[PDB]
RNA sequence: AGAGUGUAGCUUAAAAGCACCCAACUUACACUUAGGAGAUUCAAUUGACGCUCUGA
C-alpha cells in the first residue's frame, strides 16, 4: 500500500512556578516545621534572644528586637513579583508567560483543502533525512520563531492513523530552554494549551489521545 | 515421649510436643498451635467472621482467644520459637503477655528418664 | 608505586629532559590530587560545637487533642501520597505503552525507521536543568522603580569593560 | 554409588552471585554510568529528591549502585554588592545509576523533570570524579 | 521471606527422598462490608493508637461457625476417628454442651480435649444442646 | 634442593561409618568430618568436632531436606538474602527412626 | 508535580533551628530556602 | 455496527496471598518495627454496564 509520509512534534513548557499546594498539603509543612523547631538545638539566633536577654535584664536592677524590624521592613518593601498572570489577560491563550504552574503544548490549526484540520504541529519527511530531524526542521520555518529548545528523543511517542490511501502522524516530545517567539501577535493560527483547556480544542481521535504521553499532574 | 532432639544446625528446632506459630501477614495475623508431625490442633486467624468483628491490638486478641481454646483442648504447654527481631517486637510481646496469662506456659517441661 | 616510578626513571638516568618531567611531576601530584577531588570530608559530621548546647531548648509537653489531630493527619497523608503515586506510577505505566506499540508499528512498517528508532541523541549526556520557582518573573531583582538588587552600572564595573 | 541421580541437589553457588560504557550496538547505548547530581542551596529538599529518585529507581527495577554526598561550598554574601556579609552555602549531592535503556532514558527523565522541587538543579554526565 | 518459601518446598511431592517419607454468601458478604464500616468508627482509631475483644460472645459466634470445622482437626489429632470409626470422618454440626456436677455450683465443663477428674464424673453429665430425636453415647 | 617441607600428615579416617539401613544403638557415632557434608536430623546430635551421633537406638536413613539456617547464623543468613526468589539450598540430613517404642505399661501388682 | 519532594523534615538529630528564608536569584526568581539568622530575605549580588 | 470478555497491581487465590503507601531507624537503599489503603460492572447460568478489539 501506499503510505502518506508524515512527521510531527510535540512541545512544552515546564513549570517555572511550583503548584499551589493543597490544603492537606498546607498542613503538614506546619506541623512539619513545628517539630522541627521543638527538636532543634543551639539557635544562633536565639543565643542571642534569650540569654543576652538575662544580662539585659538584670543590667538595669543590677540584639534581638531591633534587628527584627529591620528583617521586617526589607521584607516590606520588597513588593514580592507576582506569580499572577491569569485574572489580567484571561484571554492570550497563545502567551508564552499564561500559566506558571503547569505544562503547556503548542498548538497550531491548518484550514487543510480536505477537511479543515485544527492541528498539533506536524512534518514531512523526505526519502532522505532521518525521522529525528525531522521534527527539528519545522520550529524554524512553520511558525518562524527562535526556540534554542532542546529535544528528548529519537523514538516517538505518539502513533494514530487515518486511510482514505493510508496516512501516518508521528509525535515526538522536548522543552524549552528560553523563548522567543517572534511577532506573536501573528495570524499563523497557534496558542499555548494546558491539558485542561484542549479538552474543547480538539475534536478528533487523531487527536483526542495524545494526552497519553503528557505529564498528568 | 520422645522429643526429635536433633537439627543442631537448622532453625528452628524441632524439639517440642506443642509450638506456637503466628503468620504475621498483610490485612491478617494467624496463629497456629502444632504437634511434631505437622497437624494443627487449634488456630485463631482473623480470617475467621467471628474475631473479624471486634495491627498490636489484632495481635493480642488472639493470645486471649487461642489461649482460651488451648484449655478448652487441654494444650497446656507451649515453646514459642521465633526470629530475634520479632521477639522484640511489640506484637508479641502483647501476644505472650496474653498467653503466659491466659493460662498455658510456653516452656515445655522435660523429658524424662530413669 | 606508579607515582614515584616516572621519578627515580628520570632521577637514575639525569638529562635535561628528565628534570623537567620529575619537576612537573611534583606539580602533578599536586594537580591530580586536584584532579581528582580524600581532602575533603562531609557536613553529615556533627561539629561538637552543638553538643554541650543541646540543653538550652528542651521543652516539650503533649496533650490528648493534639495527639488524636497528629494521628489522622498522618493517616490522611499515607491516603494522600498513596493514590497520587498511583497516578504517577499510571502515568509512566501509560506512557510506555503509548511508546511500545508506537514503536512495533514502525519497526513493522518501516526497517529504515527500525534502525533509526531505537538510537538517541548524545544532547542526553550535557543535560541540565533548574527548579521551578516561586516568582518567575517578569522583571527582577528589581528593573528601577525604587527597588533594586541587580549590580548597577553608572560608572560601570561589574567586569572590566563595562 | 556415592554421586546418584540426586547429583548437584545443593549448589549454593551459581544461583548466588559470587566475588566505563554500555557498548550494546544498534539499540544503541543503554545508558551507563551516570551520576545525577543534586544541588540545592537547601540541605532538607536535596536529601528529599535523593529519597525520591532512590525509591523511583528501585521501582522501575534500574539499578543504581552509590547514594554518596558531594562536599559542601563555602560561599558568603559574594561582596558584590557598606560591603555585605552573609553565608550561605550549598549542598550537592550524588545519585548514581548503571542501567539504563535508550527507550526508557526521555521518559524516566520525565518523571525526574516533572516532580523536581522549588529551587534545585540536576545536572546528568559520565563519570571521572572523586570525593 | 526465604523461610516462608523454604516451608513450602517441604509439602511438596519431592521424587528424591524425604524426611516425610519415613515419619509421616451473598447476603453475608453483603452484611459483614457494612460490619467493619460500622465497626470501624466506633473504635474513635481511638481504642488502635487497646480494644478488649469480649470472648465470651465470639465463642457463641465461633461455635455457630467454625466450631465444627476446628472440632474436627482435635478430634483426628486426638485419633478418635482411627479408633472410632476405623476413619470415616464427619464433621459435628450439634455443638454438645456436656457438663459434669461440682456438687450444687459450679459446673466443670467439658471442651473437646478437656482434663475432668473422676471424682467429678462419679454421677452422670448435666447435657445441653439447643437441636431439635437423638441417642448420645459415651 | 626440595624446599617443600612439612606434608606428612597422615590420613584422617572421617567418612561415613554407619552406612544408610544400618541399625545404630544410642550413642553410636554415624559419620566422623570436617567442613559440614552431612547435617543432622532427626534424633542425631553433633560434637565438637562436627562429627554425628545417634541419640536414640533406630535405623539410620539419610534424605535430602530444605535449608533454613538461624538467623544468629551471620555467615549464612547473608546466604540466603543473595538468592533470587526461586531459590533454596538443600542440604542434606542423616536421620534416625526409632525402631523401639520406649516402654510398655506392666501389671505390678493386684491391689 | 513539583509538591512531590517539598514536604521534610530535618532528617538529622542535632542541629539548629532553620527558618523559612526567601532567598532571591540574579534571573529575578525567589526561593523558600532555610537558614539560621531568621532574615526573612536574602539577595545575592 | 462485529467481537473477546470482566476478582484492587497480579494471580490453573477462593473475599486469600503477595505487591504497593506513610512513618521510626539508615548518607540513603535494604532489612525490621509500628501503621495505612483497597476489589468480584450490575439484575434473574442467563440477561444487561466497563474496557480492549474488528468497522465506517
Ligand atoms: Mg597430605
Ligand atoms: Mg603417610
Amino acid at each position: 500500500s501506499p503510505w502518506r509520509l508524515l512527521g510531527a512534534l510535540c512541545l512544552q513548557r515546564p513549570p517555572v512556578v511550583s503548584k499551589p499546594l493543597t490544603p492537606l498539603q498546607e498542613e503538614m509543612a506546619s506541623l512539619l516545621q513545628q517539630i522541627e523547631i521543638e527538636r532543634s538545638l543551639y539557635s544562633d539566633h536565639e543565643l542571642r534572644a534569650l540569654d543576652e536577654n538575662q544580662r539585659l535584664a538584670k543590667k538595669k536592677a543590677d540584639l534581638a528586637q531591633d534587628l527584627e524590624d529591620m528583617w521586617e521592613q526589607k521584607f516590606l518593601q520588597f513588593k514580592l513579583g507576582a506569580r499572577i498572570t491569569e485574572a489580567d489577560e484571561k484571554n492570550d491563550r497563545t502567551s508564552l508567560n499564561r500559566k506558571l504552574d503547569r505544562n503547556l503544548v503548542l498548538l497550531v490549526r491548518e484550514k487543510f483543502g480536505d477537511q479543515d484540520v485544527w492541528i498539533l504541529p506536524q512534518a514531512e519527511w523526505q526519502p532522505g533525512e532521518t525521522l529525528r530531524g525531522t521534527a527539528e526542521r519545522t520550529l524554524a520555518t512553520l511558525s518562524e520563531n527562535n526556540m534554542e529548545a532542546k529535544f528528548l528523543g529519537n523514538a516517538p511517542c505518539g502513533h494514530y492513523t487515518f486511510k482514505f490511501l493510508g496516512a501516518k502522524v508521528f509525535f515526538f516530545k522536548a522543552l524549552l530552554l528560553t523563548g522567543d517567539f517572534s511577532q506573536a501577535g501573528n495570524k499563523g493560527h497557534h496558542v499555548w494549551v494546558t491539558k485542561d483547556e484542549l479538552g474543547d480544542y480538539l475534536k478528533p481521535k487523531y487527536l483526542a489521545q495524545v494526552r497519553r504521553f503528557v505529564s498528568d499532574l | 515421649a520422645r522429643k526429635e532432639r536433633g537439627w543442631r544446625t537448622v532453625f528452628p528446632s524441632r524439639e517440642f510436643w506443642h509450638r506456637l506459630r503466628v503468620i504475621r501477614t498483610q490485612h491478617h495475623v494467624e496463629a497456629l498451635v502444632e504437634h511434631q508431625n505437622g497437624k494443627v490442633v487449634v488456630s485463631a486467624s482473623t480470617r475467621e467472621w467471628a474475631i473479624k468483628k471486634h495491627n498490636v491490638v489484632a495481635c493480642e486478641s488472639i493470645g486471649r482467644v487461642l489461649a482460651q481454646r488451648c484449655l478448652e483442648a487441654g494444650i497446656n504447654f507451649m515453646v514459642y520459637q521465633p526470629t530475634p527481631w520479632e521477639a522484640a517486637s511489640d506484637s508479641m510481646k502483647r501476644l505472650q503477655s496474653a498467653m503466659t496469662e491466659g493460662g498455658v506456659v510456653l516452656r515445655e517441661p522435660q523429658r524424662i528418664y530413669e | 608505586p606508579m607515582r614515584s616510578e616516572p621519578l627515580r626513571k628520570k632521577k637514575k638516568v639525569d638529562p635535561k629532559k628528565d628534570q623537567e618531567a620529575k619537576e612537573r611531576l611534583k606539580r602533578k601530584i599536586r594537580k591530580l590530587e586536584k584532579a581528582t577531588q580524600l581532602i575533603p570530608i562531609e557536613d553529615f559530621i556533627t561539629p561538637l560545637k552543638f553538643l554541650d548546647k543541646a540543653r538550652e531548648r528542651p521543652q516539650v509537653e503533649l496533650t490528648f487533642e493534639e495527639t488524636e489531630r497528629r494521628a489522622l493527619l498522618l493517616k490522611k497523608w499515607s491516603l494522600y501520597k498513596q493514590q497520587e503515586r498511583k497516578m504517577e506510577r499510571d502515568t509512566i505505566r501509560a506512557m510506555l505503552e503509548a511508546q511500545q506499540e508506537a514503536l512495533e508499528e514502525l519497526q513493522l512498517e518501516s526497517p529504515k525507521l527500525h534502525a533509526e528508532a531505537i538510537k538517541r541523541d548524545p544532547n542526553l549526556f550535557p543535560f541540565e536543568k533548574e527548579g521551578p520557582h516561586y516568582t518567575p518573573p517578569i522583571p527582577n531583582y528589581q528593573p528601577p522603580e525604587g527597588r533594586y538588587n541587580d549590580i548597577t552600572k553608572v560608572y560601570t564595573q561589574v567586569e572590566f569593560k563595562r | 554409588y556415592k554421586t546418584k541421580p540426586t547429583h548437584g541437589i545443593g549448589k549454593y553457588k551459581h544461583l548466588i552471585k559470587a566475588e566505563v560504557r554500555a557498548i550494546n550496538l544498534g539499540t544503541d547505548y543503554e545508558y551507563g554510568v551516570l551520576n545525577i547530581h543534586l544541588t540545592a542551596y537547601d540541605m532538607t529538599l536535596a536529601e528529599s529528591y535523593a529519597q525520591y529518585v532512590h525509591n523511583l529507581c528501585n521501582s522501575l527495577s534500574i539499578k543504581v549502585e552509590e547514594s554518596y554526598a558531594m562536599p559542601t561550598k563555602t560561599i558568603e554574601v559574594l561582596q558584590l554588592q557598606m560591603l555585605l556579609d552573609s553565608v550561605l552555602t550549598t549542598h550537592e549531592r550524588v545519585v548514581q545509576i548503571s542501567g539504563l535503556s535508550a527507550t526508557f532514558a526521555e521518559i524516566f527523565l520525565e518523571i525526574i523533570q516533572s516532580s523536581l522541587p522549588e529551587g534545585v538543579r540536576l545536572s546528568v554526565k559520565e563519570h571521572t570524579e572523586e570525593d | 521471606r526465604y523461610r516462608r518459601r523454604a516451608e513450602q518446598e517441604a509439602q511438596a511431592p519431592h521424587w528424591w527422598r524425604t524426611y516425610r517419607e519415613y515419619f509421616g454468601r451473598t447476603q453475608q458478604l453483603l452484611e459483614r462490608k457494612q460490619a467493619i464500616q460500622e465497626l470501624r468508627a466506633n473504635v474513635e482509631e481511638r481504642a488502635a493508637r487497646t480494644a478488649s475483644v469480649p470472648l465470651d460472645a465470639v465463642r457463641a459466634e465461633w461455635e455457630r461457625t467454625c466450631g465444627p470445622y476446628h472440632k474436627q482437626r482435635l478430634a483426628e489429632y486426638y485419633g478418635l476417628y482411627r479408633d472410632l470409626f476405623h476413619g470415616a470422618t464427619f464433621v459435628p454440626r450439634v455443638p454438645l454442651h456436656v457438663a459434669y456436677a461440682v456438687g450444687e455450683d459450679d459446673l466443670m465443663p467439658v471442651y473437646c480435649g478437656n482434663e475432668v477428674t473422676p471424682t467429678e464424673a462419679a454421677q452422670a453429665p448435666e447435657v445441653t444442646y439447643e437441636a431439635e430425636l437423638w441417642t448420645l453415647l459415651l | 634442593s626440595s624446599k617443600n617441607l612439612g606434608g606428612k600428615s597422615s590420613g584422617r579416617r572421617q567418612g561415613i561409618k554407619k552406612m544408610e539401613g544400618h541399625y545404630v544403638h544410642a550413642g553410636n557415632i554415624i559419620a566422623t568430618q570436617r567442613h559440614f557434608r552431612w547435617h543432622p536430623g532427626a534424633h542425631v546430635g553433633v560434637g565438637k568436632n562436627k562429627c554425628l551421633y545417634a541419640l536414640e537406638e533406630g535405623i539410620v536413613r539419610y534424605t535430602k531436606e530444605v535449608y533454613v539456617p538461624h538467623p544468629r547464623n551471620t555467615e549464612a543468613v547473608d546466604l540466603i538474602t543473595r538468592l533470587p526468589k526461586g531459590a533454596v539450598l538443600y542440604k542434606t540430613f542423616v536421620h534416625v527412626v526409632p525402631a523401639k517404642p520406649e516402654g510398655t505399661f506392666k501389671l505390678v501388682a493386684m491391689l | 508535580d513539583s509538591s512531590r519532594a517539598s514536604l521534610t523534615r530535618v532528617h538529622r538529630q542535632a542541629y539548629a533551628r532553620l527558618y523559612p528564608v526567601l532567598l532571591v536569584k540574579q534571573d529575578g526568581s525567589t526561593i523558600h530556602i532555610r537558614y539560621r539568622e531568621p532574615r526573612r530575605m536574602l539577595a545575592m549580588p
